């Protein structure tokens, strides 16, 4: 969260695993795996999307076999900022894997490419 | 009915425990003594709270009913021969009252009847001494339909006999509830309405458990008519004994309405006083 | 059925907010009629779901014979039930005091005077949120803030399964 020290807020950060209408309000999105997140002196909050699969590895590709799920972020309050304070501020989404995360089947990229 | 604490000398204070500041946002009670805020000697405390245990505070009898009855010629239509009165503590104010203060409670129950009787006219004779019947007629028992019917054989139900002029009869009860404890506040029905029903099913009153709970008290005059109408009044007095009550509630603060918790009138308890006015 | 619950209430304003929700976990939270009828509140109005209701700053009697409303008519200051509000205090509570602390919570263990009772006919459990002193903020615009309940229930044990109750709404 990069408001100011000012602002404050709760928010909800869910992970639906597949296979259901993918949430698009909170009253959905709750029923998930979430995180509600209160905006305070730490500004960060990290959410672990629990490795939930049928098979034992997803492929990299986009595939409704192995589809992964849904993540959203909802407002579990709302922000709150007194006056002489900016009303908009940003959010910072970051992404890694966890300790028990691998991959296999090393294959070439799609993301670079070359021209005669 | 503990001893309290005794009072221990306390001198000057300088240091950054701050008992006096605490945060009420917690839920929590800041449990301090005078000797937190300012100096105290040495006190030997030997006040007790023997009368403010729970049993200590309902061991009191309390009136909870007036039962009028009649002895008088049957082909008298207004006469009453015969009375019955469901058991409930919530047609007087006071025990109930007392009893709100908790949600849930068992105790043992003594009933102790106080019987009065008088003439109500001069011009028809005089009367022998009269003997009442008291039957406790539990759920689903008949109820009697006339002051002599098959019912007042009492084979199964219990019944008090008692005669004018001696003391007060008494009797005692366990704890009879269904539950593992009586329940002064039930926050439902007897029945859910199904989706479906017609307007007229399913339909229950707020908070009554069931239409019948603990029976009725039947009380009639055992005597054959004397040529004078006599009127009686057995009143019901109530002491729970052996009492445990849980989950205390703030007491009742406008008039009783009804038996359950709904009110009508007086909303205004508080009267006027001054903020700074002492 | 039988279940504790975990309620977390959370508010949160700015350092510039003031006011104070009381906020009570009630058990056999009986509240009072709108009626002259006694105990007179009908299945759904008692019932309301996730919406919940609230109180009144005073009490209105419902007059209309023909189409009762049959609902609740609870007064803040008796805590909707004749018990002047201020004694509330002796349930188990928490303050959410918007200088202090933006969120309450209260850990309820399963009350009834039954190990396990009727879930659809029974409430064992009432929540009550008072503001003990008024939202205030330096805007002559009224401010508003949320306030979200967010429950778990605890411990749940269920007995007698059979075809599933559909209970009578509206
Ligand atoms: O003299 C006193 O001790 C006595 C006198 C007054 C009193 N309070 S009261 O408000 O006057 C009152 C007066 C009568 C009844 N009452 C009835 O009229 C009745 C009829 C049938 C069964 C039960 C009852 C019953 O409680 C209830 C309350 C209680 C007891
Ligand atoms: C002459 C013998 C008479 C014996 C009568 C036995 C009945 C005992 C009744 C005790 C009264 C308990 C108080 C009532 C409890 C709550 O109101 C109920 N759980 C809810 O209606």
């Amino acid at each position: 969260f990069c408001g100011s020290m000012m602002a404050t807020g709760k928010l909800l950060v869910s992970y639906a695993p597949p296979g259901a209408e993918a949430p698009k309000s909170r009253k959905e999105a709750m029923l998930g795996t979430h995180v509600i997140w209160d905006i305070g002196l730490q500004s960060s909050c990290t959410m672990v999307v629990p490795w939930i699969s049928n098979t034992t590895y997803r492929q990299t590709i986009n595939d409704s076999f192995t589809e992964g799920g849904y993540i959203s972020m909802f407002y579990q309050t709302r922000v709150v900022v007194p006056l002489s304070t900016p009303r908009k501020m940003d959010i910072l989404g970051f992404v890694s894997a966890c300790n028990d995360f691998s991959v296999r089947l090393l294959r070439d990229t799609t993301h670079i490419s070359q021209e005669a | 009915a503990n001893n309290l604490p005794d009072t221990q000398s306390s001198g000057p204070a300088h240091s950054k425990e701050t008992p006096a500041l605490t945060a009420v946002e917690t839920g929590a009670t800041n449990p301090l003594v005078p000797s937190d805020t300012v100096q105290t000697r040495h006190v030997i405390q030997k006040r007790t709270r023997s009368e403010s245990t729970v049993e200590s505070f309902f061991a009191r009898g309390a009136c909870v009913a007036i039962i009028e009855v009649d002895n008088d010629a049957p082909t008298k239509r207004a006469s009453k021969l015969f009375s019955v009165w469901k058991i409930t503590y919530k047609d007087t104010v006071q025990l109930r009252r007392k009893l709100e203060f908790f949600t849930y409670s068992r105790f043992d129950m003594e009933f102790t009847f106080v019987v009065t009787s008088n003439y109500t006219d001069a011009n028809n004779g005089h009367a022998l001494n009269q003997v009442y019947q008291i039957m406790y007629i539990p759920p689903g028992a008949p109820i009697p339909g006339k002051w002599n019917d098959y019912t007042w054989q009492t084979s199964s139900n219990p019944s008090v006999f008692y005669t004018y002029g001696a003391p007060p009869a008494r009797i005692s009860v366990p704890y009879v509830g269904i539950a593992n404890a009586y329940s002064h506040f039930y926050d439902g029905f007897a029945k859910v309405p199904l989706a479906g029903q017609a307007s007229t099913e399913g339909d229950s009153l707020y908070g009554a458990a069931s239409l019948n709970d603990f029976g009725s008290l039947a009380v009639r005059v055992v005597n054959d008519h004397n040529p004078t109408k006599l009127t009686s009044k057995i009143r019901v007095y109530m002491k729970p004994k052996h009492v445990r009550v849980w989950c205390p509630r703030p007491p009742r603060a406008v008039p009783y309405y009804g038996p359950g918790v709904d009110y009508k009138d007086g909303l205004a308890p508080l009267p006027e006083k001054g903020l700074t006015t002492y | 059925g039988r279940a504790g619950y975990t309620v977390h209430v959370q508010c949160n304003a700015s350092k510039f907010h003031q006011g104070a929700l009381g906020v009570f976990a009630v058990p056999e939270m009986c509240l009072a009629g709108d009626s002259t009828t006694h105990m007179f509140t009908k299945y759904e109005n008692a019932n309301p779901g996730e919406k919940g209701g609230e109180f009144k700053g005073s009490f209105t009697l419902d007059t209309n014979a023909t189409n009762p409303a049959r609902n609740f008519c609870p007064v803040d200051y008796l805590f909707g039930s004749g018990v002047l509000a201020g004694n509330a205090f002796v349930y188990p509570h928490q303050i959410i005091n918007l200088r202090t602390n933006n969120c309450a919570t209260l850990v309820l263990p399963y009350v009834n005077s039954l190990s396990i009772d009727s879930m659809t006919k029974h409430n064992n459990w009432g929540i009550a949120i008072l503001p003990l002193a008024p939202l205030d903020f330096a805007t002559e615009s009224s401010t508003e803030i949320p306030i979200t309940l967010t429950i778990a229930p605890m411990c749940c044990e269920f007995n007698g399964l059979r075809n599933i109750t559909v209970p009578r709404t509206q």
